[PDB]
């Protein structure tokens, strides 16, 4: 077991698609460029962590094939790779593979460098090939050979017989050229160095001499915390959903549910509802937020009536017996109840009202049984002629079709974090992290930042602070009720100082209005972005790979506040000279009389016009699109 | 590539911002240095000359200028949310300090060598002599000034006096430049005030709704700020560009008149001042 | 305020046994994961173990681990610890320790900030 | 997980500093108690730089790199103590003690 | 670099399931289709706004340099010009033209 | 003519079931009546924006 | 359950059965079987896993029957207090409601 | 179509990520699409008072 450098081997046409004289970028699967390859000379099995690249140099019929799987066993499904001089099976079974192989005691069937890349995502085992004449160090593409639609699981592998290189993909992003012939003729691994980072910023494989701003440095959290309010009651929502009877929808029965953890899954074995309906918040979602309080109103209206149960709705349930508002946050679960809210000959306890005299406002009540007026007679409370009793009875029959069949209603209403939270999900809290980037979560509200120890004087019933952005900048933690500052974590510009790729290979990073001794350090590529990592400190930012000089040129790469660079074997940085020295010998009685001339001719270059520019929208836009057109014909 | 094209615009306006500082005030390849003598004739020049005292080596006048604008962000190491934002200011290229060495320079050398040096090599001149001179070109004969020397040199130097005390009892005499700082100010406080906008989504806030509802309720909601935040950005990148080109139609302008007023004597009318030009003296701002 | 008292220390023989007592008050004992924290006399200190609010899960030392046992009684605001099989190198100052409010679970932000007075326990 | 301190630290009176180094120490949470002569220990810092109340402003923390430093500024006759460093090893759920450093 | 920008443009997609016209069309019935057609029109709309806009200034700014050129022909190239820097460095003799 | 095609562009729908407000609102709910508004104010405010 | 076979969807079906990815492309239809997989005293030869690890992959299956560790005291491949078994059985029943 | 296209290939895009080349299903041969003829037009006229 040994290891080498890939170079710049490991590509692939990342799709089907012909590309010719493209400068094409794309995300995948690759290996980097560079990376720390294992070279086997020949018995354990390998992993396969998000694909593997394979390479063979041997020149006789040794390497015969491979084996992936995950525990080689017949437990388990394990997918076989072999080659002869005339045929390749792939074949895919519970094979009990012997532990050195060369195979087995005891589905899908399919029929100089050797490079070969195997890939195992999308339900698709994409295997890739190359023969390339003579790692060496020169640019060659693997065309794919064979899609496997086995959908296997793959975590661990080996080859079947000698020695091979073996390397891991990693999500990449890579910038590919496609020349005349349509190959893959050369590439850039965005993430390689900060050259190659302007490289793929600037779309070209070319960079002039100057100073480009590519990305912004972001320190990555380091742990994620979650903050609850310390409860452990459970909510009582079976005592809403499994009540013996229902109220009617002219008084609609509400209860408060606070001070308890709400696990809202359970809620299907409750009642046999089929799905939930909800306004301003998902229910997938409903187990990771908190609400202030819960109010959960019951009752039983008609089928047909089920759709006045939202917001916005008219008609006799929403406007005399129950009305949400235009604003309304929460969930209306509805039910089919005809085998226990009906009866033979009619069930007539359930009642709605269908005269009043105005509106009734969002989440109002009325059970006034007071005689309407209809008409302008008074009434003198006696039902009659244009006078009749406010409440209509349903009379429920089992023979009555599903949109008359009685309805139970449950409406969940939410309110927001405002308040201390009292309803909460079954999320489990962790330790408070302070002065460190973190993910936090407090009572739902979810960010990434630094929480520090805050001196901001909160009034006890305020539990957040919110900035010009309307952004949460403080907050109030659910238990120890002490007052938090978040801060963004450290980030910053990031610019590329080359003096042009015609000239030398080298770069300077210039990290933007930050602190020299502010730039990150992390040794490992999950505690900082970009992945690459790389002094001189100016008003503009910190500098880190130019050499600061004590002479004085004329500005070449302008850095900032007076501070320029340049090539000159290596990167100087300086500041730039306004000109050269002069004085003038000025005297009371002195002049200076000129006694030649010179004819001197000077060149200067004035723009006069620009590129005359046509543009029709019907192609650009649509481009021989009839209905496009249509649609685009609604604009004016 | 949005956002390509406004990272572009910015950068091509940033670039131009110090095209247009070295135009007007990168005029000279030679920093000239005033005599050790200061005297010229009875000329004053202690208000305009830079102070070896002062560590920024200016001049009263200038220093006045420096205190009398305040600037919002100097691009050095409501400014904490833009720069928590994303938005930040950069440093321009050339310090103060060099400006006012290159105002001191231009300064030294319409002193000691008058219109020649701007045309040429600097010829060393008596000021006396450069002031018959540039009576001669208003088209006054020189005796009259040599008769009348020491009056024009008490009159200039009260004028110099009567601009410092205006320029420092004045409550708004540097308005343009405080205008543009405003303006730039008030640009950025408008874009970070942005994103507290709905524009029609459940909330403001990504992470509301990342918690509240599911990737493709997510993705309608995340998609509607991102068309606002979007516009928004157009909004303030368009109306930095329409700025940028006024000021480098204004820094043109000052170029003009740095080359036409300072370097030499302009028959132009008031194009340098009110009534017959002699002459111009630069100060940094 | 809070307050912790250590109780069963003594003399005991090499390979024997011994129980520690940690009497609690002053806070809501069921949230507190608690600890031991011993140190033997010129040395540093060494974490000996550690027991959640619940009592549902328990954490030992690599050095102390199937010799000790931690344990606790909410209904009394105690936790005992008890060894056996002591070592010579066992004689130790044994402290019990309570974390602060917000650092009260054993996870990352695991810390002190009391500690009790100790018990010597030599072998 | 080990963390390494200096065995004694020497200073003038009236700058003290204390040294806790671990592989990638940054990313952990190092916390710093103070233990007299006969005395237990008493937390002094926390998170890195937190300073609980009633423990004086001399005190402050840092951690940063490979390092975190505990620094006592103008330092007394009554800090003379042994000062140790506590971090939670996450690869283990272990608590793990410093060294420890007298001065 | 405007006119290859505009053209790049036509691959995004604007929060529609495809950037393609006939994808949409094929893929989807005239209701939805219009919804997603109705989010790259939007999209393809605000792109050619921008160019029309940045087009427009730089015209602008075009104009302005024009204005400049033909002042320098006049008072450099059909006279002698006193203005300091104006056509040249030293004291201005003349100029010649030359198209570019 | 600035002023004439701005206020030609309030007949235009942009994707809307109609160009007048009070259309939307007599014909619609106060959900699909905010969608369609919403559609409306984006046309206009481009309109007033160019 | 049959609103949790949609791309961006959690829950049990969703998190430990049968997994769509975000940008799905396709169709899905269900039908009620009421009349043939329902019997009467329940049909308990339809299962779903209830307890995993972890959250499946889009297109992922796990027909694994192994016992899971809710708490910290290994199980040791026997069911008991804090391990249960991860298949949990539907007990369809002809009485029962639509949903 | 000239274009090489590699036996894995079936359609080549352009730079607008509109499909320029594809491969017929039947016959595997490569085939150019170019849109019809088109352009504008402009109409000059001396005025309709002339
Ligand atoms: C989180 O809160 C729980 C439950 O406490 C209850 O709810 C809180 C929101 C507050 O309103 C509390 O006042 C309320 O009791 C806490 O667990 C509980 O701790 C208390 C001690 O404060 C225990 O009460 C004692 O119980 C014993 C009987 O075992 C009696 O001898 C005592 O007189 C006393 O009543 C209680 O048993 C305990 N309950 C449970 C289920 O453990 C919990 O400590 C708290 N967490 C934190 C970190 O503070
Ligand atoms: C003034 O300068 C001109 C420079 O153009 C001098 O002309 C040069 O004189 C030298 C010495 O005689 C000759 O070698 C060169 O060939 C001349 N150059 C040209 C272009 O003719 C001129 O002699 C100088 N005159 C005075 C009086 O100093
Ligand atoms: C030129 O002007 C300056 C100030 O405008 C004169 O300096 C003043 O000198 C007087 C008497 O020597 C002092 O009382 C003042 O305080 C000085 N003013 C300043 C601002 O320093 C200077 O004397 C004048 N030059 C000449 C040659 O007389
Ligand atoms: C490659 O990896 C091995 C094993 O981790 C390591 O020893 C070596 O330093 C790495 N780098 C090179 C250039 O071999
Ligand atoms: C190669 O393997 C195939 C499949 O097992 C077999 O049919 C064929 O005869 C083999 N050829 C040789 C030359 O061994
Ligand atoms: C493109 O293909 C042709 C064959 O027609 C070949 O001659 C030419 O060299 C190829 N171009 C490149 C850049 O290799
Ligand atoms: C409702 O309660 C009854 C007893 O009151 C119980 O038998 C039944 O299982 C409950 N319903 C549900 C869906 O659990
Ligand atoms: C950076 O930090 C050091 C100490 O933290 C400080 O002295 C210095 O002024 C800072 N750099 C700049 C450019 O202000
Ligand atoms: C110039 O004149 C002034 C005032 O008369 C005097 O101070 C100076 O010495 C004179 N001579 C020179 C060589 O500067």
């Amino acid at each position: 077991q040994s290891y080498t450098n890939s170079f710049t081997r490991g590509v692939y046409y990342p799709d089907k698609v012909f590309r010719s004289s493209v400068l094409h970028s794309t995300q995948d699967l690759f290996l980097p460029f560079f990376s720390n390859v294992t070279w086997f000379h020949a018995n354990p099995v390998l992993p396969f962590n998000d694909g593997v690249y394979f390479a063979s140099t041997e020149k006789s019929n040794i390497i015969r094939g491979w084996i992936f799987g995950t525990t080689l066993d017949s437990k388990t499904q394990s997918l076989l790779i072999v080659n002869n001089a005339t045929n390749v099976v792939i074949k895919v079974c519970e094979f009990q593979f012997c532990n050195d192989p060369f195979v087995y005691s005891s589905e899908y069937v399919s029929q100089n460098l050797r490079e070969f890349v195997f890939k195992n995502i999308d339900g698709y085992f994409k295997i890739y090939s190359k023969h390339t004449p003579i790692l060496p160090q020169g640019f060659s593409a693997l065309e794919p050979l064979v899609d496997l639609p086995i959908g296997i699981n793959i975590t661990r592998f080996q080859t079947l017989l000698a020695a091979y290189y073996v390397g891991y993909l990693q999500p990449r992003t890579f910038l590919l050229k496609y020349n005349e012939n349509g190959t893959i003729t050369d590439a850039v691994d965005c993430a390689l160095d900060p050259l190659s980072e302007t490289k793929c910023t600037l779309k070209s494989f070319t960079v002039e001499k100057g100073i480009y701003q590519t990305s912004n440095f972001r320190v990555q959290p380091t742990e994620s915390i979650v903050r609850f309010p310390n409860i452990t009651n459970l909510c009582p929502f079976d005592e809403v959903f499994n009540a013996t009877t229902f109220a009617s929808v002219y008084a609609w029965n509400r209860k408060r549910i606070s001070n308890c953890v709400a696990d809202y899954s359970v809620l299907y074995n409750f009642a046999p509802f089929f799905a939930f309906k909800c306004y301003g918040v998902s229910p997938t979602k409903l187990n990771d937020l908190c609400f202030t309080n819960v109010y959960a109103d019951s009752f039983v209206i008609r089928g047909n009536e089920v759709s006045q149960i939202a917001p916005g709705q008219t008609g006799n349930i929403a406007d005399y017996n129950y009305k949400l508002p235009d604003d309304f946050t929460g969930c209306v679960i509805a039910w089919n109840s005809n085998k226990l809210d009906s009866t033979v000959g009619g069930n007539y306890n359930y009642r709605y009202r269908l005269f009043r005299k105005s509106k009734l406002k969002p989440f109002e009540r009325d059970i006034s049984t007071e005689i309407y007026q209809a008409g302008n007679k008074p009434c003198n409370g006696v039902a009659g002629v244009n006078c009749y009793f406010p409440l209509q009875s349903y009379g429920f029959r089992p023979t009555y079709g599903v949109g008359h069949q009685p309805y139970r209603v449950v409406v969940l209403s939410f309110e927001l974090l405002h308040a201390p939270a009292t309803v909460c999900g079954p999320k489990k809290s962790t330790n408070l992290v302070k002065n460190k980037c973190v993910n936090f979560n407090f009572n739902g509200l979810t960010g990434t930042g630094v929480l520090t120890e805050s001196n901001k004087k909160f009034l006890p019933f305020q539990q957040f602070g919110r900035d010009i952005a309307d952004t949460t900048d403080a907050v109030r933690d659910p238990q120890t009720l002490e007052i938090l500052d978040i801060t963004p974590c450290s980030f910053g510009g990031v610019s590329v100082i080359t003096p042009g790729t015609n000239t030398s290979n080298q770069v300077a990073v210039l990290y933007q209005g930050v602190n020299c001794t502010e730039v990150p350090v992390a040794i490992h590529a999950d505690q900082l972005t970009p992945t690459w990592r790389v002094v001189f400190q100016t008003r503009a930012g910190c500098l880190i790979g130019a050499e600061y000089v004590n002479n004085s040129y004329e500005c070449d790469i302008p850095i900032g506040a007076g501070i320029c660079a340049s090539y000159q074997q290596s990167i100087i940085a300086y500041t730039m000279s306004l000109g050269a020295e002069n004085s003038v010998a000025y005297s009371n009685n002195s002049i200076a009389i000129p006694t030649n001339f010179t004819i001197s001719v000077t060149t200067e270059i004035l723009p006069v016009s620009m590129t005359k520019t046509s543009v029709d929208c019907t192609m650009y836009i649509c481009g021989d699109s009839t209905e496009c057109s249509n649609l685009l014909l609604q604009y004016g | 590539s949005f956002c390509t094209q406004l990272k572009r615009a910015l950068t091509g306006i940033a670039v131009e911002q110090d095209k247009n500082t070295q135009e007007v005030f990168a005029q000279v390849k030679q920093i000239y240095k005033t005599p050790p003598i200061k005297y010229f004739g009875g000329f004053n020049f202690s208000q305009i000359l830079p102070d070896p005292s002062k560590p920024s080596k200016r001049s009263p006048i200038e220093d006045l200028l420096f205190n009398k604008v305040t600037l919002a962000d100097a691009g050095f190491i409501l400014i904490c949310a833009q720069k928590f934002n994303g938005l930040t200011v950069l440093p321009p290229l050339l310090t103060d300090e060099m400006i006012a060495q290159y105002t001191s320079a231009l300064l030294a050398g319409t002193i000691t060598s008058g219109w020649t040096f701007g045309a040429g090599p600097a010829l060393q001149i008596p000021f006396p002599m450069q002031m018959a001179y540039r009576f001669n070109g208003i088209g006054v004969t020189q005796n009259v000034l040599y008769e009348n020397q020491k009056l024009i040199a008490n009159q200039f130097n009260s004028a110099i006096g009567k601009i410092q005390d205006s320029l420092s009892s004045t409550p708004s005499a540097l308005g343009k430049l405080q205008d543009v700082v405003n303006h730039n100010a008030q640009a950025l406080n408008t874009l970070v005030k942005q994103l507290s906008s709905k524009f029609g989504a459940i909330s403001s806030v990504l992470n509301d709704i990342l918690s509240r509802l599911d990737p493709p309720e997510a993705e309608v909601q995340i998609d509607r700020l991102i068309t606002g935040r979007l516009q928004s950005l157009q909004t303030y990148v368009t109306q930095q560009l329409i700025r940028a080109a006024e000021i480098r139609a204004s820094a043109n302008l000052a170029a003009t008149k740095m080359s036409e007023c300072v370097l030499g004597q302009s028959k132009r009318v008031d194009f340098c001042g009110k009534g017959y030009h002699l002459m111009s003296f630069p100060q940094s701002a | 305020e809070v307050q912790l008292l250590e109780s069963g220390g003594g003399l005991v023989q090499p390979g024997g046994s011994l129980r520690l007592s940690c009497a609690a008050s002053g806070f809501s004992f069921s949230g507190y994961a608690l600890s031991w924290v011993r140190q033997t006399p010129g040395k540093g200190l060494e974490w000996v173990s550690s027991i959640s609010g619940s009592a549902d899960s328990t954490y030992y030392a690599d050095s102390v681990k199937g010799r000790f046992t931690i344990s606790r009684d909410n209904s009394k605001n105690t936790f005992y610890l008890q060894m056996s099989s002591l070592r010579a190198d066992d004689t130790a100052i044994y402290y019990c320790a309570k974390p602060p409010l917000g650092s009260n679970l054993f996870a990352v932000g695991y810390h002190f900030d009391y500690w009790g007075q100790g018990t010597l326990v030599t072998v | 997980y080990v963390l390494t301190q200096p065995p004694s630290v020497s200073v003038a009176p009236g700058t003290a500093r204390v040294t806790c180094g671990a592989n990638n120490i940054g990313s952990e949470s190092v916390h710093w108690y103070q233990q007299k002569a006969g005395q237990a220990p008493v937390l002094v810092i926390y998170y890195d730089r937190g300073r609980p109340s009633g423990i004086p402003e001399r005190f402050s923390g840092s951690n940063s790199g490979n390092t975190a430093t505990l620094t006592i500024s103008r330092v007394e006759a009554g800090d003379e103590a042994e000062y140790y460093c506590q971090v939670w090893d996450k690869s283990s759920d272990h608590v793990v003690f410093g060294g420890g450093t007298k001065l």
